[PDB]
């Protein structure tokens, strides 16, 4: 039997309901969602990192000249220093006193931080969403499975197939462009590889970790060695990537709304409450039990025993009953003004049972089906003392869930007697009006 | 069989089973004289631009017969205005300038 | 010398101007697209192919029964067939004659031939463009770089630097959901992994090439053994995917507009004629010459001596001139009225020079920028004789390229007959006002 319903994207809070199946006996359900995540697809444009500043030995031309070539090289620079007299250990290189030169060369090389300490730039494009759905049906305990949130794939779990609707929102955490550094993400709208500016964030762009293509863009510029000094003196602009690791800001993990957790391996945005999840299950036929075969349940008085608003189960309601054929029956509240603790209560020939339940109604009046029997329940619910909780809510609060009696109370008079006052004055006004007529005949 | 495809400006490929596709584009050789008398030129026109030439004359009769009634129009409207003054006074001198121009 | 500009996105057509850096003589540039591939960013949902029937062993239980089991083979089917009586080369095989029992088992799994013969369903996504330009300019020879068409990254090509705008249109040929057969890919939606239909395209559905998941939905129904034979005969609804072959129809390789062609390592839609593509060059320091040091034209007078508005360079026309220092010359047409063949002459000191052109135009009228300078050239062009040919226009039509002058003699003509006819209304209508004025006063 296929039971279809839609039940809120909600990480913790089960859902119940209960499988009507014409002729057989209600089958309670109660589908809960492990995790939600969010896995976009994503495509790796490059890899940034600190760079590492390779400086070969200089070419110390003495009484001649040497020119510097082009080389294949990230960010290489060349350049020849003429009327250089270097000193060794050994006293002076270099014969000439002028006609001497000290050719310079550097270039740019991924540090071996790069292969542990690089930032990730990714594409994200829309992908899929999966969830841990964890399900119990009448006498069958608890089983889950991985499904996918798509309306389509069916998704087999004790017995039972399951089909979950795709998220009525669209929304994801990610944006068109994200930054992975170690366990963190971050939108950042990364620049175009060959486009990162020298101590900026792209400074050094290499499109995976292990390329032997790289690009660099740093101001490396060769100055003079000291005079008598073998050295290779330069200037560059400090790494970008040091400088981003200190202004990277808040990441995702600590800025995604609705709660959203951010996971790596695969990325994903994990328990976004948003929007609602339509389902679809078929229960086994072997589940259900025919009307006669169960108990009958009558003369049900629910008396709300103690109750308050709290988020936690904070109604406890009392139920007496007759019955025949004392055994097990299902419990639940259709209804949203109150989430029913118990799945389910032992009934006896006569007596009486109880339950527990939360609602955020000052006034609730609830629905209680006891399987082939409903109750309603009424009472009064009192302000909970406690003011912040570590718990979300079980139930919901509707627009008139705060309304008292009393307030609605004031509203009827105010209503009233604000209406009265002009159906009398427009009365008047007719009866005037048809008094002036009947004095003209 | 013969088959026959239209080919435009923008060029047309065609497949023939297990040969490489061919390109081929059309070139404006219509036929007429965009140079000539009147016939000729509505002909060359037409058979480059089918519905842009049918169109084209179509609006263009409509606004010379748009201009032509409304200019007529005007002028049987002045003709009357401008004799009326006259034709009222049969003794009238009616200038001879207004007899050429009006009469 | 930053030279911007934009270029139609065309494949073979080369982009001509001539690079004005003030105080410096024209460089003339051109850039030409040697192939432009749109390259999606894809996600392998899952492989299709043709399914195998493995068939175990019956178990064949003389005198007694036995029971099946379940197990996780794709499309597991179990029966248990009683009242066998097989008989075998060696006679009867059981000695009760309705108290054994058959046991069929089968199974779907991927055929061998699914390692070849198979189809790839993917997930298409935005992704990236890039193409190959060949350019040359001024006497620097032709070269060429494959580049990043994102309008960003800049490509060193023959010591200048080229950014290629992104494509005026973001149209691509591939739909949402493509499926890729051999060398041709397909806009076929196809079903999503676990809701394929026996006998459609997605009855067997396996993630990868080697997933152990596989999913089969197919009406295998294990049918009766026949009297005394042992063998498990079975049902099975062909497979979709063989249909699929004959049904596949047109890919999209052969219905693809702007004459896309479609590549598949990695899929990719190359030259698909779409807008105009934004472009920005460098154009070295080196490659530009002081004015003062090129040759001055003066009296250019250009006539059209032969001209036919073909689609090859039909037009040849004869530039009389003179000039000092007899050097070499740019030539360039900045006006979209024709495309010059010839990038640049030798000059003399005086004489004339030829150069072809192809046009639109019936009556052509272009300003030719004969280096420093320019000259209008007009005449009359005929038309082509040719009804097909095999090779694009070099040139570019217009609204009013076909509007001969005895055309806009007839349409000013009946423009300005009608519209002097309504004048000669409303002035006589007027003339007339004041005359009946005059006769009251
Ligand atoms: C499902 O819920 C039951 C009871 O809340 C729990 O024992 C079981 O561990 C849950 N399943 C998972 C996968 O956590
Ligand atoms: C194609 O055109 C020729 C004449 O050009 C004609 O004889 C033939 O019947 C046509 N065939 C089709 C299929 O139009
Ligand atoms: C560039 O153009 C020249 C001449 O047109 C040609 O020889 C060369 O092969 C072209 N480059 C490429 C990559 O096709």
């Amino acid at each position: 039997y296929e039971h279809t319903a839609v039940m809120p994207n909600k990480v913790g809070i089960p859902y119940k309901a209960l499988v009507e199946r014409p002729g057989y006996a209600p089958v309670h359900l109660q589908i809960q969602l492990v995790n939600t995540r969010i896995i976009p697809s994503t495509n790796l444009e490059y890899i940034t990192c600190k760079y590492k500043t390779k400086v070969p030995s200089p070419v110390v031309k003495c009484c001649g000249a040497t020119q510097c070539t082009s080389k294949p090289h990230p960010d290489y620079q060349c350049q020849v220093f003429s009327g250089v007299y270097p000193f060794m250990y050994g006293g002076a290189y270099c014969f000439c006193d002028t006609e001497n030169t000290q050719m310079s060369e550097a270039y740019v090389e991924r540090s071996e931080e790069c292969s542990i300490d690089h930032a990730k730039a990714y594409k994200v494009h829309t992908g899929t969403v999966q969830a841990m759905v964890n399900i119990t049906y009448g006498s069958v305990s608890w089983r889950s499975a991985d499904v996918y949130v798509n309306g389509e794939t069916p998704a087999k779990i004790g017995d039972a197939k399951l089909i979950i609707g795709p998220l009525s929102s669209a929304w994801s955490p990610f944006d068109n462009k994200v930054v992975v550094y170690g366990h963190e993400v971050y939108n950042y709208d990364f620049p175009e590889y060959g486009t990162g500016k020298a101590g900026s964030f792209g400074d050094l762009q290499s499109r995976t970790s292990t390329s032997n293509d790289l690009y660099a863009n740093t101001n490396l510029k060769l100055q003079r060695p000291q005079a008598g000094i073998v050295h290779t003196p330069f200037t560059q602009v400090p790494s970008g990537f040091e400088r981003w690791k200190k202004d990277k800001g808040a990441p995702l993990n600590d800025v995604a709304p609705f709660g959203c957790s951010i996971a790596l391996e695969p990325l994903r945005a994990e328990n976004c409450a948003v929007g609602s999840i339509p389902i679809s299950i078929d229960i086994p036929d072997a589940a259900f039990t025919r009307i006669s075969e169960t108990p009958t349940v009558s003369d049900l008085e629910c008396k709300i025993t103690e109750c308050t608003y709290a988020f936690d189960f904070g109604g406890i309601a009392t139920v007496a009953y007759k019955s025949s054929k004392a055994g097990n029956c299902p419990i639940h509240s259709p209804s949203g003004v109150a989430v029913i603790k118990e799945n389910d209560v032992t009934l006896a020939e006569s007596g009486s049972f109880t339950f527990h339940f939360s609602t955020a109604n000052i006034h609730p009046a609830f629905k209680l089906q006891v399987c082939t029997s409903a109750v309603t329940c009424k009472g009064d619910c009192k302000p909970p003392k406690d003011h912040i909780v570590d718990y979300a809510a079980q139930h919901t609060e509707s627009f008139t869930s705060a309304i008292s009696a009393t307030a609605w109370s004031w509203i009827k008079v105010l209503v009233g007697g604000t209406s009265a006052f002009i159906v009398l004055g427009l009365i008047a006004t007719a009866v005037v009006a048809l008094v002036l007529f009947f004095h003209r005949h | 069989t013969t088959v026959n495809f239209t080919v435009t400006g923008e060029g047309l490929e065609y497949t023939w089973g297990n040969h490489p596709p061919k390109r081929v584009w059309a070139q404006e050789s219509g036929e007429g004289n965009p140079h000539g008398w009147p016939h000729e030129v509505v002909v060359y026109y037409y058979n480059r631009y089918p519905l842009t030439t049918i169109i084209g004359l179509c609006t263009c009769v409509a606004i010379i017969m748009v201009s032509c009634v409304t200019s007529v129009w005007l002028l049987c409207r002045t003709r009357n205005l401008c004799i009326t003054p006259y034709k009222l006074a049969p003794n009238a001198q009616v200038p001879i300038l207004l007899a050429l121009l009006c009469c």
